[PDB]
């Protein structure tokens, strides 16, 4: 019973190692967040200035 | 009467690319749009004419 409950084991462990989403690096906080401002094509400098 | 010397001057007076530049780009107004031109040939018409 010892042996089958170990191969129980075993196929959950092959099968839970299947469930869990990847990933490389956690995003987290530097102290700053950027943000981008687009005009329409053509404008000068003023407008986006102001 | 012609020279080639003359004929090379001619021909390469004639094949040169043109930077023209920008309106709108210290002004007030409010569109800036580039300018651009006609530079290098490319076909032998061209060259011929």
């Amino acid at each position: 019973s010892a042996m089958g409950v170990y191969a129980a084991l075993l196929g959950l462990t092959v099968g839970i190692s299947y469930i869990v989403p990847g990933g490389f690096v956690p995003a987290q906080d530097k102290q700053y967040l950027i943000s981008f401002a687009q005009l329409p094509n053509g404008a000068s400098l003023d407008r986006t200035e102001a | 009467n012609l020279t080639a010397t003359e004929i090379v001057n001619a021909i390469r007076e004639q094949n040169i690319q043109v930077a023209a530049g920008t309106i709108g780009a210290p002004s007030n107004s409010p569109l800036q749009l580039s300018v651009n031109a006609q530079g290098r040939l490319t076909t032998e018409q061209e060259f011929a004419d």
